[PDB]
């Protein structure tokens, strides 16, 4: 996260660390105790299974998350629509074997209802262990950043992103610059505030560079996603049922 | 394209009928939703292509586990309270106590409010 701040514990309690051979890959965001929204690119193959992947929930640091503090995942599934070149749909869901225990420092997100009524240039906020400048390194602390969604006829603009925003796709940032998703943030929350409540709004998905002037941050529209969600995780209720 | 999609093509009026239609169930199995900013409990009617307020007369949490249950929430149950509707709403859905197809078209609810069910506690942080 550019153009941000350190999280403080609780702020983003959804917020989850993804590792894979013990470093963080991606972020996630809770939305049930055993159910995180992450982007589909965090998942392509080789990490397509769920064996490479533990989740760390309320730790704000990275060298926090330690061996024994991970919630090993046990189901990713990637969007069956997922394009891994327009990266459109870069929406994934990971499933843990053990629930998460929810506390004032894990909390599950809600997930976008339709009829949000959200404003244009609605007030967000994206955090992750993301990179604090472009092509710089992975953040020790959870970092987080107020953006403001930009509607996608502003962001599909020959001056910003070029008609490459999708109805999947969902843009939020400043187009200026300055504060922005990153490398790492991938599959973060993009969350929102509305009746008290915190709806995940995208996952982190894409832009060019990080903080760039006319280059926001790009995240995947979860409110068109939420039915897949909702049948993904319907389905894994009823399989498990047996 | 001419009515609803399954990624198979299926009759509105079969989308949500309580029989599975396309192969992967998609017609049946997204028939329950929370709507807005106050979760306002909404069932697709198959008759009338849309979706319809869940009235709170008669409905119990278990009718709200239930929907819960059929969103993929599971055991996860947090809140089902009545509340006045602003989804801008005309037809409800109101409960024939003799989920969805448990429930029939009606343009007023006895209560004066609709469901708000909240499947599960989230989207509060340390701040409110
Ligand atoms: C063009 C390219 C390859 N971009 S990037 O740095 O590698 C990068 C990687 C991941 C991102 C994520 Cl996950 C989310 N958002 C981003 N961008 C933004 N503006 N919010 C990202 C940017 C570069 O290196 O020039
Ligand atoms: C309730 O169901 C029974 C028949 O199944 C009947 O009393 C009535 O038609 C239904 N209720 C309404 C008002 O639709
Ligand atoms: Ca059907």
């Amino acid at each position: 996260i550019v153009g941000g701040e350190s999280a403080l514990p609780g702020a983003w309690p959804w917020q989850v660390s993804l590792h894979v051979q013990n470093v963080h890959v991606c972020g996630g965001s809770i939305i049930t105790p055993e159910w995180i929204v992450t982007a589909a690119h965090c998942v392509e193959k080789p990490l397509n299974n769920p064996w490479h992947w533990t989740a760390f929930a309320g730790i704000l640091r990275q060298s926090f998350m330690f061996y024994g503090a991970g919630y090993q995942v046990e189901k990713v599934i990637s969007h069956p629509n997922y394009d891994s070149k327009t990266k459109n749909n870069d929406i994934a869901l990971m499933k843990l074997q053990k629930p998460l225990t929810f506390n004032d420092l894990v909390k599950p997100v809600c997930l976008p209802n339709p009829g949000m009524m959200l404003q244009p240039e609605q007030l967000c906020w994206i955090s992750g262990w993301g990179a604090t400048e472009e092509k710089g390194k992975t953040s020790e602390v959870l970092n987080a950043a107020k953006v403001l969604l930009i509607e996608t006829q502003r962001c599909n603009s020959r001056y910003v992103y070029d008609n490459l925003i999708t109805p999947a796709m969902i843009c939020a940032g400043f187009l200026q610059g300055n504060v922005d998703s990153c490398q790492g943030d991938s599959g973060g929350p993009l969350v929102t505030s509305k009746n008290n409540i915190w709806w995940l709004i995208g996952d982190t998905s894409w832009g060019s560079g990080c903080a760039k002037a006319y280059r926001p941050g790009v995240y995947g529209n979860v409110m068109v996603f939420t039915d897949w969600i909702y049948r993904q995780m319907r389905a894994d209720g009823e399989f498990v049922e047996h | 394209n001419s009515g609803i999609e399954c990624d198979t093509c299926i009759n509105p009026s079969n989308w949500c009928d309580g029989v599975s239609h396309c192969p992967g169930g998609e017609d049946e199995n997204r028939c329950v939703r929370l709507y807005g900013p106050n979760f306002i409990l909404q069932v697709y009617s198959s008759q009338r292509k849309s979706w319809h307020p869940v009235c709170q007369d008669d409905w119990n949490e278990n009718y709200g586990r239930a929907a819960c249950r059929d969103m993929g929430y599971k055991n996860n149950f947090y809140s089902s309270q009545g509340i006045v509707d602003d989804s801008g709403s005309t037809s409800f859905m109101k409960l024939n106590t003799s989920i969805y197809k448990k429930l029939y078209h009606s343009d007023a609810c006895s209560s004066k409010a609709v469901v708000s069910l909240r499947c599960i506690a989230c989207g509060v942080n340390l701040n409110d």
